[PDB]
């Protein structure tokens, strides 16, 4: 339904595999995320969702990320 | 240093052609979707940038008076690449000794200046605040908690690398370096002029990259001259100029200048952001040289990420009470 | 000697 561009399709992905292929001791998950586990599952799922993005529907001129 | 500066500052065997030339109307987040910020920009006026700066004959002894006579700042040995430190007084007393009389060369380029009076003074390009992992990341109440000034990591709520006043005398050169965790880079030269040499990240690149900093021997080999191709390039005074992630480069200073730029994360580059922050890891960077909280960015970035698309929020509630509490701003 | 961090030098 929306659209990312495969910028950043591609680094959430990378994203996702180094974090949750870190050693505890060097995860450094901070204080704020309540449980990581249920944060890297639903990436993944988003992930999915969001492969089938136009790549020119993405070009909207505003990120997906923004504060109301 | 073993190689001879004068000479890398008159071939013109650096002649590739990196830079986009752009209007500041054009630095928009659609350029951002469509090219990934994978190009060095320069703009040869602000126009369209959204950037503020100081008045135009700001002295480095007003840059102390901002952040304080006796806040120490780290100073760059230019003859060795090794730090120092002294008092921003001391430095601005440096500084301000004539050209002959300075028995060394020393280089400021990691004067943060972020909750002192000058901050206030600097805006940098609307666009980098749209996409910068800070501002849209981290959450909002931690990063508005910050009270000190210095890059006291224990004193730190957030990445402190937005503000960065630089203040070279002429002949410094910072020898070539990739940015922290693979942080984008905006420069504008209030006063003076910069020149710098760019060599791409490439696989091959950052390899040799990579190896030159395992090597230790590094004042005598200049990386310009072991790669395929590398630009060097002037910028002038009023000129603003972006170097994306993971960009090799190297700067000399040819006139005495005043700088002001800021590093930055983003959400289009992830790849190399994450290949530089390994290198770090490999040659054993030290932690002060390094983006602070980098994999702590990298997780709420995802949390970000999953909530303004799903609405499905994977903060604390104390942290989600936090942030209604500002939109209620 | 407290330690710092965002330290930007080669
Ligand atoms: O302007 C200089 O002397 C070096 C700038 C730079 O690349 C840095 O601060 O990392
Ligand atoms: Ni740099």
């Amino acid at each position: 339904q929306v659209h990312l561009t495969h910028f950043e399709l591609e680094g959430l992905r990378c994203l996702v595999d180094k974090l949750e292929s870190l050693p505890l001791h060097k995860k450094c998950v901070p204080t704020g995320i309540e449980d990581e586990d249920a944060l890297i599952a639903d990436v993944k799922i988003l992930l999915e969702e969001l492969a089938s993005s136009d790549p020119k529907l993405a070009l909207t001129g505003v990120p997906i990320v923004q504060w109301p | 240093r073993t190689f001879d500066l004068e000479e890398k500052l008159q071939t013109n065997k650096y002649n590739a052609n990196f830079v986009t030339f752009m209007e500041g109307k054009d630095f928009n987040v659609e350029y951002i979707q469509r090219g990934g910020l994978r190009d060095p920009l320069i703009f040869k006026n602000s126009d369209g940038l959204g950037i503020k700066m100081p008045d135009p004959d700001f002295t480095v002894n007003d840059v102390k008076m901002c952040v304080g006579s006796r806040r120490m700042v780290d100073v760059m040995d230019v003859n060795t690449q090794k730090g120092i430190e002294m008092t921003m007084a001391q430095w601005t007393r440096y500084y301000e000794t004539p050209e002959e009389e300075r028995e060394k060369l020393y280089n400021v380029i990691s004067l943060e200046f972020s909750h002192t009076r000058l901050e206030n003074m600097v805006q940098r390009p609307s666009t980098v605040d749209f996409i910068d992992w800070v501002d849209n990341m981290w959450p909002r109440h931690l990063k508005e908690s910050q009270t000190e000034s210095t890059n006291a990591i224990l004193e730190m709520q957030y990445p402190k690398v937005q503000k960065y006043c630089l203040m070279s005398v002429r002949g410094c050169y910072t020898d070539f370096h990739v940015d922290f965790g693979g942080t984008s880079v905006w420069y504008h030269i209030h006063q003076g002029g910069k020149v710098f040499w760019l060599i791409p990240p490439t696989a091959h690149n950052l390899e040799l990259y990579e190896n030159w900093l395992l090597s230790g021997k590094q004042g005598d080999i200049f990386l310009g001259d072991r790669v395929s191709d590398c630009q060097r390039i002037e910028l002038k005074q009023g000129y603003t100029f972006v170097i994306p992630s993971g960009w090799i480069h190297a700067v000399y200073t040819p006139t005495d200048t005043l700088v002001f730029g800021g590093n930055f994360l983003h959400s289009f580059n992830i790849p190399m952001q994450l290949k530089i922050y390994s290198i770090e890891d490999r040659t054993r960077v030290p932690n002060k040289f390094r983006y602070p909280f980098y994999y702590e960015m990298c997780w709420y970035v995802l949390e970000r990420y999953v909530y303004c698309i799903t609405n499905r929020s994977h903060l604390t509630k104390d942290f989600q009470k936090e942030s209604l509490s500002m939109d209620m701003e | 000697a407290p330690a710092t961090g965002g330290v930007k030098k080669p």
